[PDB]
């Protein structure tokens, strides 16, 4: 039920950006993480290229448009997400999952820096407006006063952008009911993907997180989104008693995952976890898009948006795994090397070594790529799980 | 010419003997810059030595424990370097947060190399922005507040105005030596034309000025020089490796001007006036243009770079492309689209302090140079 209601609402966004191109409404092309708020206050038409790539990389299309932006000089070593939407505007579309050309452009460096030179690019060879969101990384605990207000300008500046593009002027009590509902799915994100950490067994196949992620990431500031949301969280609960879970094999072994899945497998990498029991059950991602401020707050807006663990030192980022695994009740962990992503592939042996210490778990890892199936190698994957799997087995057959 | 080239060649080969005699002379402390952009005139107007730090050819290993094999060459080497112990006479380093593997390398550095200071530093994108400015004037307050904590003793506003014009008079100097390295293309080979400039990095600037000056002197007093091969221009991170500068030669190739960040980026745009000392230096990094690390939506880097060749009548030009720098790799397409629709031939060249082997760059290099030629 909440599957298929899931899975409508995202359909409907793209049909409903087609039917406001055709006419002369704008559309506009966004990072995963901007502040959503200040464009749904235009009531505009914004679409999601990270959410666009894994979805053609799911379907077995993504390598085609790889293989074209390479032909046209883009190095292999780039993100394949950037590649994949270098060939889509380069062969005017694709067949699996299509969507229309922009009119303008939302960029914020809080998941990674790739995305500003990703969006110089289309900028300039479009010619369109680009709106600039730039949050410098924190080294140190706390956020700068100096960022705080370096953010809230902006915001100013995006709003001042904004209506020339819309043609509309800034309505503060419409901003109000925007900031209402954002707050509201927040928590309900938070709240249902926290469930699997509390049961056993889990509600739910972990796996399963990856699809609801694209409600969140798309329409953070919708009614409809809390109603899609309630559902889930009725259906989760009521498996909580009865034993039910779409989570096929004996849930043996409780794991955390780090990474985000490679599309193009994730069919084999679903059977092959189950055949041997394994079951993610601790998690980081409930924490990615709950973005919790007081309503009518700008300081605090500045500083939820700041503080996404993409964007927070090495100290932090090391607690968010330490917590996961100790209240997901895991018996360890499997990481995923992603050649895509520098950012989390550059601190990765220092934060393993850390939080393999503080909890005691044993951990293993594999090779690949969130949407070029060149990375990835079947074999390898299931000789990594398998040696993970034994000693887990015989850690147990001792208590 | 001979005894100031010489003079450079020792403080470039043997860097640390360098600054070892720079502490025992004075008395006072060094400074780290890793690369493209850190505020020098702070560190100087302490009194202290700013030291820039640009890798180096080395095999890896400790660094393994670190990195995965895909992060770029000259960071890989910075690493290696810092966990062997090779920049221990240093007090500290400024590592700026411009990409996401400068990002990544200041927090390991924290863990890993823990008796040496990281101070952080990151640029704004929205550089134009009056906001833009204020914002970056709090980052330069913090990195004057570490260093005081350092050194131990105030450095004061008079000193720092003062330290600006030094830097802006080594800026007018490095270009005119530009202009009659230009004129003088036979004599001055791209080895030797890499050396002047980058010794610059291992000395105080008011010591490279009057060398510079004194060498700007004894070329003018002899005539100017019809090439006798072939004229380019070089674009990327860097290119001060014997290996390629040797292979340059051998096709009688001259380097007469650059777009390198190690190179003229460095001494392109000068220092504005004003009353206010770390106002001044902010409002530099507002006026920079042509960087592939400087936010653009209009990109200008290509437009410069034909602007440039057109003036010195330039035959081609190399793209010089660190080894998985993502944002170089990012504006590769569009730049030599700019570069090639005004009618200007382009070539490939990977550079990778890490190598083995270079007999492919030898083969391409020497076709580019032949068809130069015939045309
Ligand atoms: C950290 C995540 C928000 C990054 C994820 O969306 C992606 O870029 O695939
Ligand atoms: S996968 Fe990593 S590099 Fe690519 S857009 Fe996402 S955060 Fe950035
Ligand atoms: S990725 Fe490129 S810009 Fe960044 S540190 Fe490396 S060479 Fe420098
Ligand atoms: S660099």
């Amino acid at each position: 039920e909440a599957r298929v209601v899931i899975n409508d609402l995202l359909a409907e966004q793209y049909a409903n950006a087609f039917k406001a191109k055709e006419e002369g409404r704008p559309v506009g092309w966004s990072t995963s993480v901007f502040p959503q708020e200040l464009a749904e206050v235009f009531d505009l038409n914004v679409l999601y290229p990270e959410n666009q790539a894994a979805g053609v990389a799911a379907k077995k299309g993504s390598l085609e448009l790889c293989e074209i932006a390479e032909s046209k000089g883009y190095s292999i070593d780039l993100c394949a997400y950037a590649r994949t939407n270098f060939g889509l505007l380069e062969n005017g579309g694709c067949e699996a999952l299509d969507m229309p050309a922009p009119d303008f452009l939302l960029c914020c460096n809080n998941i990674c820096n790739q995305v500003i030179k990703w969006y110089e690019n289309i900028s300039r060879e479009l010619d369109i407006p680009l709106i600039m969101i730039d949050t410098t990384f924190n080294n140190e605990d706390e956020v700068t006063q100096s960022r705080i207000d370096y953010i809230k300008a902006q915001f100013e500046e995006a709003i001042k952008q904004l209506e020339i593009i819309s043609g509309k002027k800034f309505d503060p009590k419409k901003f109000e009911e925007v900031m209402k509902i954002s707050a509201e799915n927040g928590r309900l994100w938070k709240y249902s993907m926290s469930l699997p950490a509390d049961s056993s067994p889990s509600p739910m196949n972990g796996f399963d997180l990856f699809t609801y992620m694209a409600v969140i990431v798309c329409a953070r500031g919708k009614k409809e989104t809390t109603e899609a949301f309630k559902l889930l969280i009725e259906e989760l609960e009521d498996n909580m008693k009865t034993g039910k879970s779409s989570f096929r094999g004996e849930e043996k072994y409780r794991i955390m995952m780090e990474g985000i899945p490679c599309w193009p497998y994730i069919g084999y990498k679903m059977k092959t976890l189950a055949k041997f029991g394994v079951n993610m059950t601790g998690s980081v991602y409930p924490h990615a898009w709950a973005l919790q401020y007081e309503v009518n707050d700008l300081d605090g807006m500045a500083v939820a948006y700041s503080t996404m663990f993409n964007n927070v030192n090495l100290d932090r980022m090391t607690k968010y795994r330490v917590d996961s695994l100790v209240e997901g009740k895991c018996d360890g962990a499997f990481y995923h090397m992603n050649r895509s992503c520098k950012l989390m592939s550059l601190i990765q042996y220092e934060m393993q070594r850390r939080a393999a210490e503080e909890t005691g778990l044993p951990y293993a890892g594999f090779d690949g790529d969130q949407a070029d199936p060149r990375a990835f190698t079947n074999a390898q994957f299931e000789t990594r799980i398998q040696g993970l799997v034994e000693v887990m087995e015989e850690r147990k057959k001792l208590n | 010419m001979e005894a100031i080239l010489s003079k450079m060649k020792e403080v470039v080969e043997n860097p640390n003997a360098a600054v070892k005699k720079y502490k025992s002379e004075t008395g006072k402390k060094a400074i780290g810059c890793f690369p493209v952009y850190c505020p020098e005139e702070i560190i100087h107007a302490a009194g202290m030595l700013p030291v820039g730090i640009w890798g180096g050819q080395t095999e890896l290993d400790l660094a393994k424990q670190y990195f995965p094999a895909f992060a770029c060459s000259i960071m890989q080497s910075c690493l290696e370097y810092g966990l062997k112990g090779a920049y221990d006479e240093l007090s500290g380093v400024i590592i700026p947060g411009m990409c996401d593997t400068l990002i990544c390398l200041g927090q390991n550095w924290k863990s890993a190399v823990p008796h040496i200071k990281y101070i952080s530093l990151v640029h704004p994108q929205n550089r134009k922005l009056e906001a833009g400015v204020k914002y970056l004037i709090s980052e330069y307050k913090g990195v004057k507040r570490e260093l005081e904590e350092i050194c131990g003793y105030e450095i004061e506003e008079a000193k720092i105005h003062e330290s600006i014009e030094v830097y802006n008079e080594h800026r007018k100097t490095m270009r005119d030596f530009v202009e009659v390295a230009y004129k003088h293309s036979n004599t001055i080979k791209p080895s030797i034309r890499s050396l002047v400039i980058k010794s610059g990095f291992f000395m105080r600037k008011e010591e490279h000025t009057e060398l510079v000056k004194d060498l700007i002197a004894k070329l003018n007093a002899m005539p100017e020089e019809v090439c006798s091969g072939k004229k380019v221009l070089l674009t990327g991170i860097l290119a001060d490796s014997k290996d390629i500068l040797d292979i340059l030669e051998d096709n009688n190739i001259s380097v007469v001007a650059d777009d390198l960040a190690q190179e003229t980026r460095q001494f392109r745009t000068d220092v504005p006036a004003g009353d206010d000392a770390l106002e001044r230096l902010a409002r530099q990094w507002s006026n920079i243009e042509g960087c592939s690390l400087a936010y653009d939506p209009k990109k200008k880097r290509g437009s410069l770079i034909v602007d440039e060749v057109k003036k010195k009548d330039i035959d081609g030009v190399i793209f010089c492309m660190m080894k998985f720098c993502d944002p170089e790799e990012y504006d590769y397409p569009l730049v030599r689209k700019d570069i090639e629709d005004s009618g200007i031939p382009t070539l490939y060249v990977e550079i990778d302090q890490q190598t083995q082997n270079n007999e492919q760059a030898r083969t391409r290099i020497q076709t580019f140079a032949e068809m130069m030629s015939l045309a």
